């Protein structure tokens, strides 16, 4: 705008939380769909839903990770990364059913003398490959669901040889997007690129996507967030630079059905 | 009953046929559709999305994340190529496995215009001008800026708009090219050059990467459906 | 109940729309052949999923 | 009768 | 209102430019692909376009009968010590690789299904006897229904299960199936489990496979030769062809780049390097 | 508005002439043929013509299924040391001479094509065993697609290639094909090369065959017996008949006067003297 | 389903049949036609173009360029024939391989009028009058001008209009003749004679050639399509 | 007679099919229905009637 | 005498009522296929066979 | 969608136009039979390809 | 004629 | 309906 408004400068407000950014590269709305509540024509559980509004639909900041020249990539699953986040988590665990959309805001700033580009991908149904060559589909629920902590990509497939006490975890090779497909094509998924000369952040608005109108949030993740270094971090002449990446996520239009006693999962 | 006479084709099974057949589950209560985001109507929609090119398939960079990174440096001006590429979208090793290359490998014939976009992933303090070229087939493939310059090209100036797009225009003798390497339907040559050189200040990295993307233009189409060589099942 | 539709005629004889006829014999839709009368859509939800509409002649970032 | 198209 | 078989846009004539409009310059960080046509970066003539995207429509891409399995059955001599072999197949598109890869370009799908059955038989021994023409029974056993244990037990009565009685030598058998999913669309991928491990409950009880939803998703096809035991043994194979008709698909995905290893997204060591050597400056 | 089956012009009555008009005298140097009818040079009566050129129309001239190839396949005993023979045929009208000669009356053509398949089988050895009825798979493999190496490898799955499953003894198989050329018309002759020899480049690299355009013009038909190995061996042949329907042709050419020698216009020494002796003044 | 009853002819394959069959490549994007010059609608168009006759198929002139040249000379007047030819357009060795003869060899029956045009390829200083004749069948084939004169003929005077056309009018008992030698459908006799003689001056060549051409008139038609003997494939 | 072409599925017997077939007893004088009490139109009507639960399936 | 009826269309193509046609070839009704155009009734004669009509919000016994 | 056309009747019975009927069963034109309803053209582009139109009664060269 | 439904 | 010719 003529009196100063810009595509790089955004303010987002949800509940009692506000995010400001002075160096954005617009925002992505996945598949052109803004989040919405479940319509009566697509509804299925007949009981009155719980809709927590401002208490759950607000910005939760997860633990900050660190980007270095050794960094192969990081991944998170939704709703899993938010499972212990305030009243969103409580509402999630007290109900059999739940659905939610999300605003994902990835934060990474550096300086006009740094280089590097992060691919921020939102994958619907991000099924990842496990660590075994003798058995298939065997990653334990505990290993499959890291919570806020997330997981990482590796540059090398290294098979779990302990047949008597199997590790039962994923082994996500980065150029294969951890799922057997080439990373260069991951751009057909909703994404943004944090290229350090251009922007400090990525912002993706994600609708609820599923083959069902509502589902078990505890048994099933709808979206996976994959962040990979498309171009490695570099600074001045320092052989070992580091810059933080902070992930902040807000649930949107979340509703819950089937209230009963709280689910206490075996997470270890 | 009615006098009929069986024609050739009777009782055969053509896998591409389109006939009615009896339903094994009559009156089955079908679950209705819901409005899932992301519906696709045509495979060419996918070919129009930018995908990253594995430009450096050298023996040590191939099948690693490195294959996607084209390294540049602040070295003095040369007229030698940064990269060279044959316009063979389904068969050239660098293009054949990109989303466009993949969809093309399910078809025998392709047609239309393509566009290459390059992203500068260097620091903000780094400047430079590059020349991106397309030479239609028939002459010596360009190995020096002077020949590349004579064909379809874009001179990219690096600055706040990080990326530059060169459109490879549909220039062919035939109405459709094949999805294999074939001299009769050869597409030509893409090459990139330094117009001036990358210039950095002190305290700034002297080497940086560019990333490349390919996608199809709205005039692009494919035909004659076929099986791909990019997946198989020995035993 | 006969359905009559147009063919897209490619190679013509040295011989005006040409049509073909279709009748469904079965009560269940599943039993029906494929119409092939399909619709195309614009790629925007995949190619341009950004919140602020882009103008290709203007700077993408401003 | 005939549904035309 | 745009039909799949409509012609693509005409190329418009475009002249020289000295302007502040910058179509070539963009920023892919935004997540968008730059919508450029040749007249944005080069001078173009007027072309009246005739080409169409008709054959790359989702229907057209899938409108072909693909082999999803080969079932083996036989009819032995009465005197043999081995049981007469009837076939049981857990129904899926994942036992062969080609159609699976095409469907996996998308996360979700709805379709009606056409199943076509090609049946071939042959003699096994250097024997010289004969067999009269065989009739085959292809019974669908949905999850819950009694699965056959013997080629001739009560289950083959099919009072409620759908069965096809195929006569050898006639045109290949064919049926249509509606969209039978308990979801609003078939999930090609399921990032989840069918059970929740509960703290209070033992590890063994809470365990389930990653990516697997209903243990018996859609039942099985059971096939047998209805003919009684013949002194000369004949072995027969039933090839099943699947065609997805009246199909709709959602959420695009990159194609499988490395060899399939089982029903899930898992990859095996040694099959992970698909790309060939080619040098950066070599055409 | 003149139909092919319309009657030809009536002969008009013509009387004696003593005139300055000279229809009989002309000059063929001009490149023209003198448009004379009998009433120009002789006295004629009135004839009401009824004859038509209906059967010499381009459709009518080509409206016949012509043999373009004979493919051989077999199904041997499991125990044999030789592989089960499946057939691969590079598709063309040039492997037989008759239809090729008729199409070569013209330089260019457009047509839809009807392919009809006649399948016959027989026993090879003085053996006495049997074979049950054979089913044959005719798969079209378009250029780019994986060509089969074994009668039973993954390619025969045909998820995207068009396949015909033919049952022995039934009416001969038949399919139609659209005009599939990447040109606006099929070139019966191509006075050129597919490569340019460049000075800078080595002789070997610039070399290509005279008259040959796309190395793999249209792909191949791969045929196999789907039946498993039988103790008694059966050999089968597939005769392919091609009919050009909805045909258009451009630029007439003289017919082939000497025997065909390969895919091009080449002639072999010793086959060059087609005309017989006949004396100038002998009726 | 509907009561049907199979008639004779069921499951046969007639190579001349005209039925619909399933398309192996559904929804294929066909390349459109462009306006190529030289389109042909009917084979008889080709038979109406003049083609050169191999008149002299003598043991040493046949299958050489010489077979096309009929030599004349300034010798004194004789009533003996320059050339003699049977009207058998598909079977006579001199006509059977001309474009007309060739098209006729793909058919069993022919009908209509024919025209022969002769071109004088001598010098401008050479003059002469020739008689071109057509005798319908049934009598002694003409071996002398006196008999040829009694039938259909043209007296050609050589001068600035280089060429002369004689039309052989359709005169037959049957509605169609056969494309083989057959006495029942015999066409008759063409012969050429000197009416006066060729006269040259001194310093002028005393021998020259004439060329002959045949083509069909607009009332000419052919029927019953058949295979030719003019091409074959031993093995 | 009329040119026909047999499709796949020809001569098979699908137990769930719905076709016309010739009647073995033509012009048979059918006995008419009378109004019997208790007609059922759909199996779900029966599922809507209360039935007693065998709650205690203990070994004795 | 052709009978034309509506299909309940479940899974639709990316392609308005769809119909199917039926002709009876035989004189005897027994020879006819099953229409499947069936009617539903209310379960009352089995679920509520009581003489005095029940009001679900009121006490069943009064 | 039935197409009705005239036959050119040659040998007549001792028995007014006679017609035949055609229905296309398939969506692709390639699948269709040959109509044989073809057009004739005049041979001029091959027989008279000269720039100045010829009058057959006049001298070809003048 | 056609009895519609 | 019937397209006549
Ligand atoms: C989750 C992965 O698999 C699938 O999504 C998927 C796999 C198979 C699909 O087919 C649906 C299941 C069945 C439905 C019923 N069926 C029948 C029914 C009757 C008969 C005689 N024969 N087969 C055969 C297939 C549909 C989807
Ligand atoms: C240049 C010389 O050859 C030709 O011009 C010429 C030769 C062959 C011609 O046929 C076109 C090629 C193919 C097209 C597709 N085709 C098919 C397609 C599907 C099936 C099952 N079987 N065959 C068979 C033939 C057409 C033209
Ligand atoms: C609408 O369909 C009215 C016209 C019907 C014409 C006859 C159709 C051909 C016979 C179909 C019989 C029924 C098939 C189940
Ligand atoms: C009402 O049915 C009038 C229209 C009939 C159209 C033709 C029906 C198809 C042929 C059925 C023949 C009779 C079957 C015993
Ligand atoms: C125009 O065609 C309307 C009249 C149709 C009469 C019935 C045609 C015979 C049955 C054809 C069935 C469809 C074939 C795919």
């Amino acid at each position: 705008e003529a009196c100063g408004y810009s595509d790089r400068v955004l303010q987002l407000t949800l509940g009692n939380s506000t995010i400001t950014t002075q160096e954005a590269a617009n925002s992505v709305v996945a598949y052109g769909r803004w989040p919405e509540y479940l319509r009566d024509s697509e509804a299925n559980p007949v009981d009155q839903p719980t809709e927590p509004d401002v208490a759950a639909c607000r910005f939760y900041t997860l633990d900050t990770v660190s980007w270095t020249k050794e960094s192969r990539g990081w991944w998170w699953k939704l709703p899993d990364a938010l499972r212990d986040m305030g009243l969103f988590g409580q509402n999630m665990y007290y109900h059999y059913l739940g659905r939610s959309g999300y605003t994902v805001h990835v934060q990474c700033n550096a300086s006009k003398f740094h280089q590097g580009a992060l691919g921020v991908f939102a994958v619907p149904e991000m099924c990842l490959a496990g660590d075994s060559n003798t058995t298939t589909m065997h990653t334990s629920y505990q290993n499959a669901n890291p919570g806020e902590k997330g997981g990482t990509f590796t540059g090398t497939f290294t098979p779990d040889n302990n047949q008597t006490s199997p590790a039962r975890r994923f082994c996500p090779v980065d150029y294969l997007l951890g799922n057997g497909t080439l990373l260069g094509n991951a751009f057909v998924f909703p994404h943004q690129i944090i290229n350090l000369r251009t922007n400090n952040c990525a912002t993706l608005v994600l609708p609820y996507v599923n083959s069902l109108s509502i589902d078990s949030m505890v048994k099933h993740n709808n979206w996976g967030i994959a962040i990979l270094p498309l171009a490695p971090l570099n600074f001045a002449s320092e052989s070992s630079p580091e810059i933080p990446i902070t992930l902040t996520i807000a649930p949107m239009c979340c509703e819950f059905n089937g209230l009963r006693n709280i689910t206490l999962p075996r997470l270890q | 009953g009615l006098p009929v006479m069986n024609t050739p084709g009777s009782n055969q099974y053509l896998t591409a046929d389109n006939f009615q057949s009896p339903c094994a589950l009559p009156e089955f209560d079908v679950t209705p559709p819901i409005d899932i985001p992301g519906e696709v109507k045509n495979m060419m929609e996918l070919a129009e999305i930018d995908t990253m090119i594995p430009f450096d398939l050298s023996a040590t960079k191939k099948n690693t994340m490195e294959m996607y990174r084209v390294r540049l440096s602040d070295k003095p001006h040369t007229d030698d190529p940064i990269l060279c590429l044959s316009l063979s979208p389904a068969s050239d090793p660098r293009l054949s496995h990109t989303m466009l290359g993949e969809i093309l490998n399910y078809y025998t014939h392709w047609a239309g215009s393509l566009k290459f976009t390059f992203l500068f992933c260097g620091s903000m303090m780094a400047t430079g001008k590059l020349l991106v070229s397309y030479a239609p087939p028939g002459a010596d493939p360009p190995k020096k800026r002077k020949e590349a310059m004579l064909g379809t090209h874009v001179i990219w100036d690096i600055g706040l708009q990080s990326s530059c797009t060169m459109v490879v225009p549909w220039i062919s003798n035939t109405t459709y090219r094949q999805t294999i390497d074939d001299s009769f339907t050869e597409g030509g040559y893409i090459s990139v050059f330094y117009q001036t050189r990358i210039v950095v200040p002190l305290s700034t990295p002297r080497e940086m990467d560019i990333l490349g993307f390919v996608s199809a233009c709205n005039d692009f189409s494919v035909r004659l459906l076929r099986d791909t060589t990019h997946i198989e099942q020995k035993a | 109940g006969a359905q009559v539709s147009s063919q897209k005629v490619g190679a013509h004889e040295n011989s005006s729309t040409i049509n073909y006829t279709t009748i469904n014999y079965y009560r269940d839709s599943a039993s029906n052949a494929a119409s092939k009368q399909d619709f195309s859509q614009d790629p925007s939800k995949f190619t341009e999923p950004i919140k602020d509409v882009l103008i290709k002649t203007a700077p993408m970032l401003n | 009768g005939s549904s035309s198209t | 209102a745009a039909t799949s078989r409509d012609a693509l846009p005409n190329t418009e004539a475009s002249g020289p430019t000295h302007s502040k409009e910058i179509p070539a310059l963009t920023a892919v960080e935004t997540g968008a692909t730059n919508p450029l046509v040749p007249s944005d970066t080069v001078q173009t003539r007027h072309v009246v376009q005739h080409r169409s995207r008709s054959e790359s429509s989702i229907e057209s891409f899938f409108a072909r009968g693909a082999c999803v399995t080969i079932m083996t059955v036989d009819n032995p001599a009465s005197t043999t010590n081995k049981d007469k072999l009837f076939a049981v197949w857990k129904i899926t598109y994942k036992d062969t690789v080609q159609l699976r890869r095409k469907l996996e370009f998308f996360t979700y799908s709805r379709f009606d299904m056409e199943l076509t059955f090609v049946v071939t038989a042959n003699f096994t021994e250097t024997n010289n006897g004969h067999a009269l023409n065989q009739v085959y029974q292809i019974m669908y056993v949905p999850p819950g229904a009694p699965v056959p244990e013997k080629w001739d037990d009560y289950t083959w009565q099919t009072s409620s299960n759908p069965s096809i009685f195929y006569t050898y030598g006639t045109a290949p058998a064919r049926i249509s199936v509606p969209y039978v999913g308990i979801s609003n669309a078939y999930s090609h991928f399921y990032d989840g489990f069918s059970k929740v491990p509960l703290k209070d409950q033992s590890a063994a009880l809470g365990d389930s496979l990653y990516g697997a939803a209903s243990l018996n998703d859609f039942g099985i096809l059971a096939v047998r030769v209805v003919n009684d035991h013949n002194p000369t043994k004949v072995t027969s194979k039933i090839r099943v062809y699947l065609k997805p008709k009246h199909i709709r698909v959602w959420c695009p995905r990159p194609p499988r780049a490395v060899a399939y290893y089982g029903p899930g997204v898992d990859y095996k060591d040694g099959t992970l390097t698909p790309l060939s050597t080619k040098d950066l400056t070599t055409y």
